[PDB]
């Protein structure tokens, strides 16, 4: 019943896919026993929450109702939360504990800089009788005290190998069928965020299931994406480089309208098509990368859409007249 | 296991290093007594905590654990706080030599609220004949401007090169480490200043990787690789730097800030290319950096620094 | 199901007074030995325990071991309106949902009966291991109580240290320190204010101020108290009852 | 340097309950004819002086003179520990910066000595030169209490007025008024129920209400309560000891 974002969470060290160089690491962190306080960082959907949750249930069993401490961000988090509640937990040692607590602060990037002295000054004391895990995003918004204090660990993306492996056993306990380039595409468009590929399997699940046996084909993954496929990219450059300025312009206007096209995405996909081409000399490449970055910035603030689209078509025209 | 960023601080005034004016102050008035109300601001890891816990040191001797209080983060600084503890500690008898007086040490004092700091004016100007306050803060602008002009501003410039490694090499010489030139000179490329983040980096590789070496620190930090940012920032064609961001950093799920910065940082350090060239280079990275800051981050944008860079360097 | 009656009222009622305030929600095991009661608190540092036999009651009867969830505030309430020379008797069914309690003495009709619901927790934990304590000492629960809360308003940490029969109670704050000392010594004429000390090596701890404010409020059970002191295992303070006992087991500080 | 054992723990107690609502900071001026302070209100209003002689202390040695300045809060929440039947001792040490309060048992070995941090502050001290007081009277404290707290409930000032051989209070507030008179006389049977009264000129003075419910409360340490008036000068409040006195001293109001 539950959604499979929540039903498909692992619960195990073994059921995490992509990231063994940490998991011999906390692997052998866990047989040691000198398990220091840690950073876990890097871009959404790629299983920090999910990993440090199975090594604290695997470290305390079934204690972990009691040892274990999650806090999130902004849960009235003045100084005086950190005052209170962390310091109250690091400090107070309970009746049977043997060994030391682990607090885990998930999404603790959105600290304020006061904060997260308090929450330094905090992790300096009581060092001896907890730990800290800190889980973040952006490791560049962190005191670099903070950072310093505690060991780091980046959250590559997942490669194709555990995306597709996770994708086969979701498939294989579930009643549907994947045709061969609905996996291509699907990995082609999350770029590697496993709860991303978890929500558009089971929402394009719940939308082709009229016969219990239709095949998901490209059209739906794009659909409830909503991301353009390739061949109308490849359909609109060669609009406007080779037809003229009305045509081009009416055919921009009707692939962006009946599909529902944001010209940020547009321009996303066109320069990475223009990436690969056999520009003869340089100074169109310099004049198109630079007006394009200065569209998407523009775009960016919400100006009059149909002058920026326009814009977009003149500087692709003049910049191949070489 | 111990930190030797714990183990090797300074607990004498001399052994500090680095500010060579601020740092004979703050002897000259160990060795007198008549120490005034003092803000000591400037970049986070640069001694100021150091410093003052030394000076309240050798100033009291025997006394300090009697003779001081010091207020963190941690500890509750609110309105009572400052109106009933911080009043009754001022007002305490003690008798100590003609010279000394009690001090109260205030570290991070801009995340006192400015209606907290507003109760210190009076308790600090009344009792001026048995106290003496010590601000220690990163931003001196925080601070209410009653307390701002109460007090002797003192400034702490970021740590330069020599100094860092003067000190690396103590700490080093002391622990019979394996190194090379080129691995201190990338530890003080990292550290940019933070003695802190210095040591720990230092003490990081030497724990892992054993010999301090250029490609163990660039593999423990876990940033870009400044030799090939370096290679991406001077490549002679366009497409070559490109490549090199495509398949090198975007691939490897580097943070666009990230890059942004080490270009910055790696842009400040080429020594080969002329100056104005560099000051041209560092305006493009800083444009591009802020597009990125404001919510846009899309590869376009790095790619576009990168051919205004391309375009001034032709 | 379960007939459970007193010989007075007070009784019961002081002992949920005595860790009324420590916890809440409680759960209560009955069986043929008599009831059983383990609690922790919301800091898990003190662990409150109660075992009251088959003896200071009066008439008690159950079949099988029944378990009853409630809330210690509720039944203080409940408890608070019953004079001091009725009898209480605890009456339970099959299904055990709601407890009946029955207020009674024989010299005029007041048949107080009430109802109380059972929220139930689930949540047992009761396992005590340790036997061998250190140190041991004896001494009234009035001048324990009395040196307690009078050396809690100089600070939060009470340092305990038991060295060559000489007990010495410390505390240093920011007002100044506070240093009560007392020696074991018997009175012939009433052993109900003498002081027991036995020591096998010296002892010296630390505890919370408000923990030993929350322990000593159940000072009304009994007139002398027992302290087991013991390194690397908690501190055990335990108040005797006709028919059992009330122990409070208290983690020492860093 | 100084030695100090009261005879009876309750009496220093007593002494510092009496007015240590009225007084922050306090200074004890110990000589070695006994203990002198006095402590000046913190809005300025209400002076409180204190003497107890040697007669006071089963023993009393001070080396030489010195200036024990302590909190009352902190003093009264050490002194609020001991029992009634113990043996209090002040001891100092040469260049005192905090002073040690025993509390011994005379029938057992707990002896518990608790440590007092001494504050400092700057010796405003007034010298007090005696004044002829026009209105000198004296009356059972129960009485003077009673009164005060009776009309205290009405105003903010309360008026006193003598006149022809008679005391009489008054107070005016908004919810209404009220008014007290009391006639001078003494029983043999109970001495503890005269009302004294010498008068040489009739006064009428007004007081603030606060200021005299905390004056009042000085009625646990004597019975007999003795007031001296004057035209303008401050109203003398007396409350007298087995070896010394409690003076509060209260500015009038104006018209
Ligand atoms: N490495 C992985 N292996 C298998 N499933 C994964 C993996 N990473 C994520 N998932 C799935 O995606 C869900 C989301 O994982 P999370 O741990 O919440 O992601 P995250 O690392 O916390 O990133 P955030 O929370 O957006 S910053 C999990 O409950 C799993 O179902
Ligand atoms: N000049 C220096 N010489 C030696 N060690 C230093 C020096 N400056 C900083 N350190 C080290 O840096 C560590 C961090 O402490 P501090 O420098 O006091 O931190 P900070 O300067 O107060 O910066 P904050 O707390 O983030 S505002 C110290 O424990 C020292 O080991
Ligand atoms: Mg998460
Ligand atoms: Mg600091």
């Amino acid at each position: 019943n539950l959604p499979w974002v929540e039903k498909y969470r692992p619960e195990t060290l073994d059921e995490v896919y992509g990231q063994n160089e940490v998991i011999t690491t906390v692997r052998k962190f866990v047989d040691e026993g000198k398990l220091p306080h840690l950073l876990f960082y890097g871009p959404p959907g790629t299983g920090k929450t999910s990993t440090i949750v199975a090594l604290a249930r695997e470290i305390y069993g079934k204690n972990y109702s009691n040892m274990v401490l999650e806090l999130n961000a902004s849960d009235d988090r003045g100084i005086d939360v950190v005052r209170n509640q962390i310091k109250d937990f690091a400090s107070t040692r309970q009746i049977f504990s043997k060994g030391f607590k682990l607090i885990i602060l998930d999404e603790a990037d959105a600290m304020t800089n006061a904060a997260q002295n308090a929450l330094r000054r905090v992790i300096e004391r009581y060092t001896k009788n907890t730990r800290f895990c800190v889980l973040a995003n952006y490791a560049h918004k962190l005191t670099p005290a903070l950072l310093s204090r505690c060991t780091r660990f980046r959250f590559q993306p997942l490669p194709q190998e555990a995306i597709e492996r996770r994708i086969a056993n979701v498939l294989v306990h579930e009643k549907l069928k994947l045709s061969p380039n609905a996996e291509k595409a699907l990995i082609e468009l999350s770029n590697g965020d496993m709860r991303r590929v978890l929500n558009v399997l089971q929402s394009c699940k719940a939308t082709l299931d009229n016969p219990d046996e239709d095949e998901i084909s490209d059209d739906v993954i794009y659909e409830c994406c909503g991301a353009p496929r390739p061949s109308d990219l490849k359909a609109v450059l060669k609009s406007i480089l080779e037809d003229d300025w009305g045509t081009a312009h009416y055919t921009l206007n009707k692939v962006r309208s009946a599909k529902g096209l944001a010209l940020i995405d547009l321009i996303e996909g066109i320069v990475k098509i223009l990436e690969d081409y056999e520009l003869q000399n340089e100074e169109t490449r310099v004049h198109l990368l630079t007006k394009l970055a200065d569209i998407e910035y523009s775009i960016s603030k919400g100006g009059n859409d149909q002058i920026q689209g326009s814009a977009v078509i003149g500087a692709i025209k003049a910049s191949f007249e070489n | 296991q111990l930190p030797w960023v714990e183990k090797y601080r300074p607990q004498v005034l001399s052994d500090i290093v680095g500010n060579k004016e601020t740092i004979d102050r703050l002897q000259q008035i160990a060795k007198d007594g008549n120490m005034p109300h003092m803000i000591i601001s400037g970049m986070p890891g640069i001694g100021k905590t150091t410093s003052v816990h030394c000076l309240a040191h050798e100033l009291l001797g025997r006394s300090y654990a009697d003779g001081v209080l010091e207020l963190n983060a941690s500890d509750d600084r609110g309105i009572d706080v400052v109106r009933n503890q911080i009043k009754h500690f001022a007002q305490k008898k003690l008798h100590l030599p003609p010279g000394k007086h009690k001090i109260v040490i205030l570290d991070e004092a801009d995340s006192m609220t400015a209606g907290a700091q507003q109760a210190l004016r009076r308790t600090m100007e009344l009792y001026s004949n048995s106290t003496r306050f010590a601000f220690a803060c990163n931003q001196s602008n925080k601070i209410i401007e009653p307390l701002q002009s109460r007090c002797a501003i003192l400034r702490y410039s970021k740590l330069s090169d020599e100094d860092v490694l003067k000190r690396l090499l103590q700490i080093i010489k002391l622990e019979d480490v394996k190194y090379t030139n080129d691995g201190l000179e990338a530890i003080i490329f990292t550290a940019e200043g933070d003695m802190r983040q210095a040591i720990n980096n230092l003490q990081s590789t030497v724990a892992g990787h054993g010999l301090v070496n250029a490609d163990n620190v660039f593999k423990i930090v876990d940033s870009p690789h400044p030799l090939i940012v370096k290679k991406m920032l001077l490549a002679s064609n366009l497409e070559d730097s490109i490549q090199i961001l495509r398949t090198d950093l975007w691939k490897k799920g580097y943070s666009s800030i990230d890059i942004v910065t080490t270009s910055f940082r790696v842009t400040k350090n080429l020594a080969q290319v002329k100056e104005s060239v560099r000051l041209e280079m560092i305006k493009e990275i800083g444009l591009t950096h802020m597009r990125i800051l404001e919510g846009v981050g899309t590869y376009l944008q790095l790619a576009s620094m990168l051919a205004k860079i391309h375009k001034l360097n032709n | 199901m379960l007939e459970a009656k007193f010989e007075e009222a007070s009784l019961f009622k002081r002992i949920i007074d005595g860790f009324k305030d420590c916890v809440q929600l409680v759960n209560f095991q009955c069986k043929e030995d008599g009831i059983i009661a383990q609690a922790v608190d919301d800091s898990r540092v003190l662990l409150v325990s109660l075992e009251i036999g088959v003896e200071a009651f009066q008439e008690y009867r159950c079949d099988h071991p029944v378990t009853l969830g409630m809330d210690l505030t509720s039944l203080s309430k409940i408890l608070r309106c019953g004079n001091n020379t009725d009898t209480l008797t605890l009456i339970a069914d099959n299904t055990p949902d709601s407890i009946i309690l029955l207020f009674e003495d024989t010299k005029k009709d007041r048949i107080a009966e009430y109802s109380l619901k059972l929220m139930d927790i689930d949540a047992d934990f009761l396992k005590i291991e340790e036997l061998q304590y250190d140190s041991t000492l004896s001494l009234p629960s009035s001048e324990f109580s009395k040196i307690v809360r009078d050396l809690s308003q100089l600070s939060d940490s009470i340092n305990i240290m038991i060295t060559k029969e000489t007990i010495k109670f410390v505390a240093d704050g920011d007002i100044g320190s506070g240093s009560v000392i007392i020696k074991p010594f018997v009175d012939m004429e009433h052993p109900e204010t003498s002081i027991k000390l036995e020591m096998d090596q010296p002892v010296d701890l630390t505890f919370g101020a408000k923990y030993l404010l929350d322990i000593i409020k159940g000072s009304s059970l009994s007139d002398r108290v027992g302290i087991r002191l013991s390194s690397e295992a908690p501190a055990l303070f335990q108040f005797d009852l006709k028919s059992g006992f009330l122990q409070f087991f208290l983690a020492p500080k860093f």
